[PDB]
């Protein structure tokens, strides 16, 4: 566990390691807005 | 001469998003008919009174276990018609005693007739030759033979696949463990075809897509290329070098290649289709008898085939109380077949 | 609970909010 | 009305997550109530 | 200019009304306890 | 909007980073960025991995992988590997993951702000994938930084606490190392050994004393490459071997990665000294003979005697010889003879497992551990049943040696797949023929018949 | 000391997605790129101090 | 030019019959003496202790094998990953009773056949194509390496490599499906769409090209006479093609773009069998299929079986089966 | 092209989705309590957790008689008391 103090983040903390495969799609978010040119 | 039957034909010709033709007429309904049932059945309908299994979302199956599963082995080949002596009108107790398998499996056959005659009628439209309906044979000699024939044979259709991953995935098992399939020539000869297909279809698609000419500037080739254009898209001549040198052998024809690649995978189906219609009579390639002689005289001669035979009887013995539960099988376990430890 | 899929829900709108923003802008995309 | 007025790749965009919600609740149900061996 | 419903708008919806339907149903499972 | 069309850059959307190759500011951008979300994960998993960390348990019941590699390094672990603190593995995290912010800002701001081609802004900065001098150059600075990294892990072992050490005499323990091996025979020795079984190349390394010297070797031999890089360039023979343009040099990187990715497979699968099972779990070796353990153990407790116990196949059935003689553990497990583990050694003397040993100095910590490993097996299903495929659901176990060399198995093989496409592809375009073959000269069609 | 060590951390996540969602847009916006650059510059430093107070009141809390 | 360089000259020759190149030079020696002790071997090799229990599985014609039940045996399980060439043996009655031709045969092959990647890279080189045919060689090459080579190092033992026969084949897959569950695996599954897949793709084109072929020829001569190497222009009419499949289907779902679709043709069966490849190569570390044994369960918590436990069953004769005298111990654990 | 309306145009009109954010979301509803009401197992007759066997029972109900076989249903589903 986190120490006491941080235990208020830990729904955040469980969403983070996500974090980079967001960044892939929206590689395809932004190709989509310039109509993939 | 321009009668009903004509301005019915005009109809269903018309040059629209999803084409239609007489032969729509059968193939649409069945074809909607059979994936709906599946999507139905494996959403919704339980296989407990059929095979004593959960097999659909409902009861919480996941989509390789969900299935819509044959009927008890009770009904025989029943055609299990919801109007029929089983069911008697009952929509549910048809459900409960598999009548979607039939009504799967019925309607999914006449849709694949509708489909070929589909190919045909759209050929003939457009004036090319009706190899695509040809070459579709070979799909309907493999579910004529496994879904049809196989359990006709058979003593119900409760020993037909059920339609599910899961539920296929045990069909092969029990064709290996009761079968010995791989065995089986017939099998082999559909193998070939199927990884030959395969390797043309790729070795085919890498070297068109390596002999191409530079017909335009781009660094991605797709662009240098126009549906109307006369010229070969990909240099046949350096194709023909590059494998003649590499492998020995080259294709030099074209039309032959093109045919090859139809003649290769069809074929095999085919003949795999052939040795399941032997295995609903349980006219297996099980054994060789020369091997069973030998073995049964000398206890020190051991091949690769007579392993696989001790797996077989582990699969038949381990497998078959829960797989076929009419027969009620009860094996006390002394009688269960294991080898040290396990 | 809902506090995960809240989280995931801001971060989630984070990425598209900017191609959005920057299209209604006329940005550089 | 017209087409056009909702930018394709928003609908695009949408749809996507949409889809992606409903895997994820089915891929969470594989672990709690019916068929998670609980 | 261009019509609503054709051959092509009666395929979409047999296919994408039921699919529809289905997924609610499906969700719905997902919180069925034992 | 410079470059991004295809009709202007040459490239589909779909190989839009191809359009990077000569833009060596949003180039830069695009690897920094990137490497901003590498230790983004690194700081989020562990921050995870901690979240969800039972202290406990052991490490490998809970699907931690970076805990392992901190706890490793001697941080937070005490005797056997017990979690006495859990806060460097916290700082750790926090630390990652508040740098994968400055990362990502420059990134970002090279990739979409800052100049798009550096060499009219800088000399220094700038770069022509053809110009071999600064290949090498920059070659040589990254050489030097990672020979200070190797320095790092030195530094660590030898003067900031030491490191996880499952050998440690009395159990395993952290230990400072103090006399590391430096002697070449010994370091490039384990660079000529085989491969194969009772050998096994570089990842047959078991003790802290040669992990480290090695690293103090390779520490030194990348600085003084990377000075001999920045103060050279290419001789004659080189010039003539290799094709010089960016895509040719990320597919040797691709090969380079690709080869130190089935290394790193291989290492994590077999090697229990720099992964110790105290974190990782047995190996497989090491939970078969572990289960063999069990068994005699139990066996020679109910009165068996282990040593003359003949098999039903005519050999051992507790104990055999290998191939050359040596006492082993018999069944399946004769394969696995080539195990070694601090739990098993006790029981080892100059001809192999030593039968008065066993029939008298077996530890009840021997016992445990051999049930322990033995029933943490890396074997298990893809949604993490643990056991053999056919146990019923009740255990929720994948092993991280399972997770760990599959994952990068995986990744290997698409990065040979990577090396070949790339290779292939630089060669064909510094050839000029990359695009297709020139109707109006069409190489074979000058070329004699084959017949 | 506590609640100063909560509402700094909840300040820094706030003011991440601030910057998480800004940097960008500004960077890519055509007009007004002064007054955002001038607010990234400040974003930072905030942000930079915001880290170096969490991880000082980090002692005073845990 | 010097003699090495006139070497050089030939090895490289675009001229020769059969191109050789220096991965060629690496290849054909490998290649013949992979070859040659397999057909010997195959003929006329003694049985041999497969599993090291001294129990010897007969491989040879000679010794009471046909085409199907023949094979070249994996070497003995006492070896393990041990490298086991001739001159480690005491004799070559040794070296045959303990399995080693297999590991000859499959190291000389494995290298040769990287070799045969490696060369048609050289010959697409030599002759101005693109480089990617290589690329495609890859999916079945990465096959054979991980059943000879990696799926043993992964178990600790070329015992478990896939044996040099036609039933040792089913044996390996009968083993596997007992150990791994691989139908429930989905690296397996994507092979399995992969192979069906390029086998209906394959039938597709075949079909679809043959279904457009221009009128070149009467109805007493074959339509393969209408077409002549190396003639510029296209033998068939792709537009035909496109408007008989963009109907059967609906038009968006045709390829009308002739390097679209080969691209396709090529990428479907190519990444299929990647897939297929990793699933062995990972479950040689023992991740393992999809386990739903007894996921279903009732209100009061009886088993509610799905065909997932049937599986299980099948999978539970061929484990309890397999090796009847190998385990002295309750898990078998590689 | 034959003669319909571009789907592209379609899905990015207003009109399209005044429509759809109606009957879109109405026929998930319908779906979920199609589930949630219980209707579902009625109308397949699909056993709920607790309808798959009697308090004590452990065999398996499976239908034996192919023109009884209705009748065995409903005797196996009045055995569940
Ligand atoms: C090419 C592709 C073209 C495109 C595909 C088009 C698909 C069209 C759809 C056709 C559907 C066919 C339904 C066949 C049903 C059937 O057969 O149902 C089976 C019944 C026979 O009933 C069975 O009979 C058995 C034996 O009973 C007999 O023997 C018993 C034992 O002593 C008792 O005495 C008993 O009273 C006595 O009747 C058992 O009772 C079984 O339970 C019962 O199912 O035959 C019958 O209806 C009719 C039998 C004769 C006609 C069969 C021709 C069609 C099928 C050919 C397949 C060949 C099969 C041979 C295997 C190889
Ligand atoms: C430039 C080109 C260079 C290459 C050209 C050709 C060079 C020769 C060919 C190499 C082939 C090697 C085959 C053997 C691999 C193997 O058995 O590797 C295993 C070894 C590890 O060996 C094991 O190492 C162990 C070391 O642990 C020992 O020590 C430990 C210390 O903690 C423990 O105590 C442990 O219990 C104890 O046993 C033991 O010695 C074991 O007996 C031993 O088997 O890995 C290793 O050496 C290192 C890892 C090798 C990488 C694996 C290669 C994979 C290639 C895949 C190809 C894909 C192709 C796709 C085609 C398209
Ligand atoms: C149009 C394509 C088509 C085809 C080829 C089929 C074919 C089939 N259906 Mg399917 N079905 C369809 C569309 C189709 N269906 C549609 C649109 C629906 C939705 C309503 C269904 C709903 C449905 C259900 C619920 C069931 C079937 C079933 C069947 C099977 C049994 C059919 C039968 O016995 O008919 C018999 C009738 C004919 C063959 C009509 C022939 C017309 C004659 C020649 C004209 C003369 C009639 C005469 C003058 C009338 C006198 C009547 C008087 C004495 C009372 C068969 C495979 C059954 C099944 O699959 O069981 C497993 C089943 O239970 N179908
Ligand atoms: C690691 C993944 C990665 C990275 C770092 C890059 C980086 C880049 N790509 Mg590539 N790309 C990728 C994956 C990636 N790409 C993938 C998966 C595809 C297939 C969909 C592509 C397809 C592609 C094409 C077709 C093109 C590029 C181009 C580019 C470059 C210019 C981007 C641009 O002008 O956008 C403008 C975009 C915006 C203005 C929108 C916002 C962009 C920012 C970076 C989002 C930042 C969000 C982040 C959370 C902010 C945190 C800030 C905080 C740290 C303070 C840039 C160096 C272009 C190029 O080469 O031009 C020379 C180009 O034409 N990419
Ligand atoms: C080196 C890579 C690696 C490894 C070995 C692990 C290992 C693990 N992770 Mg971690 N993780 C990783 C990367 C990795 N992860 C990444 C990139 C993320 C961000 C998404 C995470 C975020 C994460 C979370 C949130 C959690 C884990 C958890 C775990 C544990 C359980 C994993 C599981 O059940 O997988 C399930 C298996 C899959 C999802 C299968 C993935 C199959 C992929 C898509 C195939 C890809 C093939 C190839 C790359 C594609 C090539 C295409 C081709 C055409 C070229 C296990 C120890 C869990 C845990 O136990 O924490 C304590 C957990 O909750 N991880
Ligand atoms: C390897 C990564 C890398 C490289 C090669 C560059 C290179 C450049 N940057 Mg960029 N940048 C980067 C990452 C990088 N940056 C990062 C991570 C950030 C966020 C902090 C930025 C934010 C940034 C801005 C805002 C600007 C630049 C600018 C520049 C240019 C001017 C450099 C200069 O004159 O410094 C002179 C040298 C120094 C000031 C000494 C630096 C002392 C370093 C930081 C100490 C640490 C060194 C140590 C080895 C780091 C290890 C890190 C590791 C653990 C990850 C130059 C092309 C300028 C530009 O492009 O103008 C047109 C500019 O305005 N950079
Ligand atoms: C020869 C290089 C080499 C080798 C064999 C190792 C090996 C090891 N390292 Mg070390 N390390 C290295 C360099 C190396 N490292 C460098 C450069 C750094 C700075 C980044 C480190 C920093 C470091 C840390 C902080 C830690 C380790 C740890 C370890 C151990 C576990 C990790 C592992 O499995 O890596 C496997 C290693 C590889 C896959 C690399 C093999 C490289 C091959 C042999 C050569 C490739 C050369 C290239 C392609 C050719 C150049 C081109 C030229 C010919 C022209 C393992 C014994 C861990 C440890 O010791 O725990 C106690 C640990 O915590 N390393
Ligand atoms: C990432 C690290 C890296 C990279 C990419 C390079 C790249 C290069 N080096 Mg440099 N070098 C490095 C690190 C690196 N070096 C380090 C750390 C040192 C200190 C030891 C040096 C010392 C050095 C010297 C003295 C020279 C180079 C030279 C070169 C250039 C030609 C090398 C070559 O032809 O390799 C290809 C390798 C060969 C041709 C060797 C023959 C082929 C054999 C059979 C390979 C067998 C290896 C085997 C498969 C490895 C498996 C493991 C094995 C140990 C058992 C090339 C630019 C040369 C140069 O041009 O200088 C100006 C040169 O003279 N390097
Ligand atoms: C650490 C941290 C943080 C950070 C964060 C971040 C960094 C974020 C990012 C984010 C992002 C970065 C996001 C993104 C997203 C994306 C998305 C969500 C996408 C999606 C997509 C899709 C859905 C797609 C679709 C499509 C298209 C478009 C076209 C083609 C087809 C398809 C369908 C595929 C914060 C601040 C929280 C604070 C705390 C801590
Ligand atoms: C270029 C480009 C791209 C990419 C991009 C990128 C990749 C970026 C990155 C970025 C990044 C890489 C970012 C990062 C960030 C981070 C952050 C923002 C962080 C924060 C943190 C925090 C805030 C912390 C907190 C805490 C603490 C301190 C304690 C504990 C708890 C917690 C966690 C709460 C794309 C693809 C789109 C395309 C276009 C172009
Ligand atoms: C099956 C088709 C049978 C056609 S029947 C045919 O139909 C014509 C109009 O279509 C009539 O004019 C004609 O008298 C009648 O014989
Ligand atoms: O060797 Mn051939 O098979 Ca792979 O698990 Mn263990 O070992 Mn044996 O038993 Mn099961
Ligand atoms: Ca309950
Ligand atoms: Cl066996
Ligand atoms: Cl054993
Ligand atoms: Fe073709
Ligand atoms: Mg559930």
């Amino acid at each position: 566990k986190l120490p006491e103090a941080y235990a208020i983040f830990d729904p955040l903390v469980d969403v983070l390691p996500v974090i980079p495969v967001l960044f892939l799609a929206l590689a395809f978010v932004w190709q989509a807005a310039v109509g993939f040119r | 001469e321009r009668g009903w039957f004509d301005i019915l034909d005009d109809w269903l010709k018309r040059d629209r998003f999803v084409f239609v033709g007489w032969s729509g007429i059968l193939l649409f309904p069945c074809a909607y008919l059979a994936l709906g049932g599946w999507l139905t059945g494996t959403t919704f309908v339980t296989s407990w009174y059929t095979h004593g299994l959960a097999s659909s979302y409902l009861e919480g199956c996941n989509f390789l276990t969900v299935a819509v599963s044959t009927p008890a082995n009770s009904m025989g080949h029943s055609l299990l018609l919801l109007w029929g002596p089983e069911a008697q009108g009952d929509f549910t107790r048809w459900c409960q005693l598999g009548g979607l398998w039939t009504f799967i499996a019925l309607h999914g056959a006449f849709g694949l007739i509708g489909f070929m005659l589909r190919q045909f009628e759209i050929a003939r439209l457009v004036g090319v030759r009706p190899y695509n309906a040809i070459a579709f044979s070979a799909p309907i000699a493999v579910f004529v033979s496994v879904f049809l024939i196989y359990p006709l044979g058979q003593s119900s259709w409760f020993f037909a696949p059920s339609f599910g991953v899961a539920a296929i995935f045990r069909f092969l098992l029990f064709f290996q463990g009761f079968h010995n399939w791989t065995l089986n020539p017939f099998h082999m000869m559909g193998v070939a075809g199927v990884l030959g297909g395969a390797l043309l279809c790729a070795i085919h698609g890498a070297t068109v897509e390596n002999t191409l000419f530079q017909d335009g500037e781009g660094a991605s080739t797709f662009r240098a290329f126009n549906p109307t254009q006369a010229e070969e898209t990909y240099s046949m001549v350096t194709a023909n070098r590059f494998w003649s040198q590499i492998f020995g052998i080259a294709f030099s024809n074209k039309r032959w290649l093109h045919f090859f690649m139809l003649f290769v995978p069809v074929t095999g189906l085919w003949m795999s289709a052939i040795g399941v219609v032997g295995l609903a009579l349980n006219l297996r390639s099980y054994d060789f008898i020369s091997q069973e002689i030998r073995a049964a005289e000398d206890p020190e001669f051991e091949t690769f085939y007579t392993k696989n035979l001790l797996l077989n009887e582990g699969i038949r013995a381990w497998m078959a109380p829960q797989d076929q539960p009419h027969e009620n099988f009860v094996f006390p376990e002394e009688v269960l077949p294991r080898g040290n430890a396990l | 609970v809902i506090a995960q899929l809240t989280m995931i829900a801001m971060i989630g709108i984070a990425g598209p909010m900017i191609i959005f923003l920057l299209a209604v802008r006329r940005g550089n995309l | 009305s017209e087409g056009g007025r909702i930018p394709l790749w928003i609908v695009a965009t949408v749809a996507g997550m949409g889809v992606i919600v409903i895997v994820g609740l089915f891929f969470y149900g594989a672990y709690a109530g019916l068929g998670s061996s609980l | 200019s261009y019509p609503i419903f054709t051959v092509r708008w009666v395929a979409v919806h047999t296919l994408a009304v039921p699919t529809i339907f289905f997924l609610g149903a499906i969700a719905a499972m997902q919180f069925i306890q034992r | 909007a410079t470059n991004r069309d295809q009709e202007s850059s040459g490239f589909a959307w779909w190989a839009g980073n191809a359009r990077l190759i000569n833009l060596s500011g949003k180039l830069l951008g695009a690897h920094v960025a990137h490497a901003g979300l590498i230790v983004f994960w690194a700081g989020a998993m562990t921050l995870f991995e901690l979240a969800h960390f039972i202290p406990e348990k052991p490490m490998y019941e809970q699907g931690l992988i970076l805990i392992p590699h901190i706890a490793t390094l001697g941080w937070g672990v005490g005797p056997g590997g017990e979690v006495v603190d859990t806060f460097p593995f916290f700082v750790v995290g926090v630390v990652h993951l508040i740098s994968s912010a400055v990362l990502g800002f420059g990134g970002v701001y090279h990739a979409i702000r800052g100049p798009e081609t550096l060499e009219e802004y800088s000399s220094f900065f700038g770069y022509d994938w053809k110009d071999k001098n600064k290949m090498t150059t920059i070659l040589g600075f990254h050489l030097i930084v990672l020979g200070i990294g190797a320095l790092l892990l030195v530094a660590k072992a030898m003067f900031f606490g030491g490191l996880y050490d499952t050998w440690a005499p009395g159990g395993g323990d952290v230990r400072v190392i103090t006399n590391p091996t430096l002697d070449p025979r010994v370091i490039f020795g384990y660079l000529l050994k085989s491969p194969f079984g009772g050998e096994g190349w570089i990842v047959s390394v078991n003790n802290l004393e040669d992990v480290v010297g090695g690293h103090i070797w390779i520490g030194l031999i990348c600085i003084a490459g990377g000075i001999w890089h920045i103060l050279t360039t290419p001789f004659g023979w080189a010039r003539r071997a290799f094709i010089w343009s960016g895509e040719a040099y990320l597919s040797y990187s691709l090969g380079a990665l690709s080869m130190m990715g089935f290394i790193a497979t291989c290492f994590v699968w077999f090697n229990n000294t720099v992964y110790p099972s105290e974190f990782y779990g047995p190996t497989g070796p090491e939970a078969s003979q572990a289960q063999a353990m069990t068994f005699l153990i139990r066996d020679q407790k109910l009165g068996a005697n282990v040593g003359s116990a003949q098999g039903p196949t005519g050999l051992g059935k507790y104990l055999m010889r290998s191939p050359t003689g040596e006492i082993i553990f018999g069944g399946e497990t004769m394969r696995f003879w080539d195990f070694r583990g601090p739990w098993l050694e006790p029981l080892r003397g100059p001809n192999g497992l030593d039968l008065n040993k066993i029939k008298n100095d077996i530890q009840p910590w021997q016992e445990r551990r051999a049930a322990e490993y033995m029933t943490h097996a890396p074997l298990g299903s893809l949604n993490s049943v643990g056991g053999v495929a056919t146990e019923i659901n009740s255990v929720n176990f994948v092993s991280p040696r399972s997770w760990l060399a599959t994952s990068h198995f995986v990744l290997a093989f698409f990065f040979l797949v990577g090396h070949l496409w790339h290779a292939g592809r630089a060669r064909a375009a510094a050839a000029g023929f990359e695009k297709g073959i020139d109707r109006e000269s069409e190489p074979v069609l000058s070329m004699p018949s084959l017949d | 000391m506590t609640i100063l060590f909560q509402l700094a951390l909840a300040a820094l996540v706030i003011l991440s997605f601030v910057m998480v969602i800004g940097v960008p847009v500004a960077y890519a916006s055509p007009q007004d790129w002064d007054r955002s650059k001038q607010l990234i510059f400040l974003g930072s430093g905030l942000w930079i101090a915001l880290v170096l107070v969490v991880g000082v009141l980090n002692f005073f809390v845990v | 030019a010097n003699l090495w360089e006139r070497f050089c000259n030939w090895v490289t020759s675009t001229d020769n019959r059969l191109y050789v190149g220096w991965f060629g030079v690496i290849m054909i020696p490998t290649l013949l003496a992979a070859t040659i002790c397999f057909v010997i071997a195959f003929i006329a090799a003694p049985p041999v202790d497969i599993d090291g229990i001294r129990e010897p599985v007969s491989g040879s014609l000679l010794y009471g094998n046909n085409i199907i039940t023949g094979a070249v045996v994996p070497s003995s399980n006492a070896i393990g990953l041990h490298f086991y060439p001739i001159w480690e043996a005491a004799s070559l009655d040794e070296w045959l009773y303990n399995g080693g031709p297999y590991q000859l045969i499959i190291f000389h092959f494995l290298l040769g056949a990287s070799c045969y990647m490696g060369r048609q890279w050289e010959l697409s080189y030599r002759l101005g194509m693109r480089p990617w045919i290589c690329v495609a060689y890859s999916a079945p090459l990465a096959s054979a390496f991980a059943v000879f080579l990696i799926y043993p190092i992964g178990q600790g033992s070329f015992s478990d490599g896939m044996p040099l026969g036609i039933s040792g084949t089913f044996n390996f897959m009968i083993v596997f499906q007992a150990e791994h569950n691989i139908l429930m695996h989905p690296f397996h599954q994507l092979g399995v769409a992969g192979v069906f897949g390029g086998a209906l793709f394959c039938a597709m084109h075949g079909s679809l090209v043959t279904s457009s072929l221009i009128r070149e020829t009467t109805e007493t001569e074959s339509a393969n006479y209408g077409y002549k190497f190396g003639q510029e222009e296209e033998t068939y009419n792709i537009v035909a093609a496109h408007g008989y499949f963009g109907r059967l289907i609906f038009q968006y779902a045709s390829f009308n773009n002739s390097r679209s679709l080969h691209f396709f043709l090529a990428a479907w069966p190519v990444v299929g069998v990647w897939f297929a490849a990793l699933g062995i190569s990972t479950m040689a570390f023992n991740l393992n299929g999809f386990n739903f044994n007894h996921s279903v369960i009732d209100a009061k918590g009886n088993v509610i079986n799905t065909w997932a436990d049937i599986i299980n069953r099948a999978n539970l004769g061929m484990e309890v089966m397999h090796e009847r005298n190998a385990h002295n111990f309750p898990l078998d654990l590689a | 092209t034959t003669g319909e309306r571009p789907f592209s145009d379609i899905i990015t009109s207003v009109r399209y989705w005044v429509i759809h954010s109606i009957t879109i979301p109405a026929l998930f509803i319908a779906g979920w309590l199609f589930v949630s009401t219980g209707l579902a197992y009625d109308v397949f007759g699909t056993p709920r957790p607790d309808s798959y066997y009697a308090q004590e029972q452990r065999s398996i109900p499976l239908v034996t008689d192919r023109f009884e076989a209705k009748q065995q249903v409903e005797t196996f589903l009045e055995q569940l008391k």
